């Protein structure tokens, strides 16, 4: 028992800088999506006027 | 960057206000390039609440007040993903559409359907990311 | 290194003053590269500055990982595990049984921990998951 | 010594339910050291007859019912024999093996072969039981 308990607390511990590093990659994914579509917004008025 | 020149083009009517739905795109007239987000929390950090218009003098002093995340708008030059991940340097069409048109602050399928007229589409179906980025920016 | 490393601190810097709050000093090193546990971090987050300190920059957490790299770099070694939830060896657990070790055992996980878990794990239609598969994902770096 | 999250380690379909014969195993993962006789026994004096599996309410309500007799299986802290008479403080490895795979509930050759190892064994062919029976607790 003491030693399968220890191959739960390791992969909960994975599982922990998995879901971290997903939650980034997604939160990086949103950021790339709003400064692109900025850039297009401040250039396409610009040019307009 | 405050210019009431800039102003006096988006006063058309020569009253000396705008209205406060065209204070992004005084910012972005005038140089900057602020979020709808940010412009959003620029007007509502101030008791403007009831203001239909906007001044110089008012415009100037949110300007002034927001200065250094406004200006961080407009120092970069270059733009990664994050959406590639092998780096193949292609990102698919529909990647494409789907970061512009279903993340953040959303452009129209008739915007994005304007940016991919006479960008190169392979027979895979991806686009050259670097290039269509050059494409839009530098212009 | 240091390139993504330092984006990824200006990811975790929201407010912009260059120092994150001394409780996100976990999720950063695991936003990195890294796996290490609550007390570990709780066993390196003392200190007499960090300790003392409400929030960490960029400086005094490179100052941390070279400190204590060798404990941190052992937390990226496993690729491997066993589990069980099945006994007749078809390779495959329900979501009901994943949660179940996940919540119930070990060191337990939050129902939203294993919520946003399965947003990156692949679930059949019959609501199972290739276990071996599952094991590959979340080692996968 | 009812504990949900070690039914939990032993569910392992999240059915709720686990294997009746599991049942010896979670009495001695929760904690009591019970005959596998009075496990037996636990089983047939409820009427889970045809009972294929147990929920933790089944469980908890055997363990309720015979709390007594499984809390009494962890009140022991020493172990006499009745095999050395002379007092010498001494068994033979025969004798030893004897005992643990041919009375009561029987060891395997193989768990007494895993006992065994690392266990100094004299010129005569006889093992201190004090320190055999220390070192297999103890650890």
């Amino acid at each position: 028992y003491m030693r399968m308990r220890r191959a739960a607390i390791t992969i909960q511990r994975y599982v922990r800088g998995h879901q971290a590093r997903c939650y980034a990659t997604f939160l990086r994914r949103t950021r790339a999506a709003i400064i692109i579509q900025k850039f297009q917004r401040m250039y396409v008025v610009r040019k307009r006027y | 960057a405050e210019f009431k020149e800039a102003f006096s083009l988006f006063d058309k009517d020569g009253d000396g206000t705008i209205t406060t739905k065209e204070l992004g795109t005084v910012m972005r007239s005038l140089g900057q390039n602020p979020t709808e987000a940010e412009l959003q929390d620029m007007i509502n950090e101030v008791d403007a609440d009831g203001n239909g218009t906007i001044d110089f003098p008012e415009f100037l002093t949110m300007m002034a007040r927001k200065m250094k995340d406004t200006d961080s708008e407009e120092e970069i030059r270059e733009a990664f993903r994050v959406f590639d991940k092998d780096g193949n340097g292609y990102i698919s069409a529909a990647e494409l559409r789907h970061v512009m048109t279903n993340l953040g602050e959303k452009l129209t399928d008739e915007e994005v359907d304007e940016m991919i007229r006479e960008a190169d589409i392979d027979g895979d179906g991806q686009v050259n990311y670097e290039e269509f980025v050059q494409m839009m920016t530098a212009k």
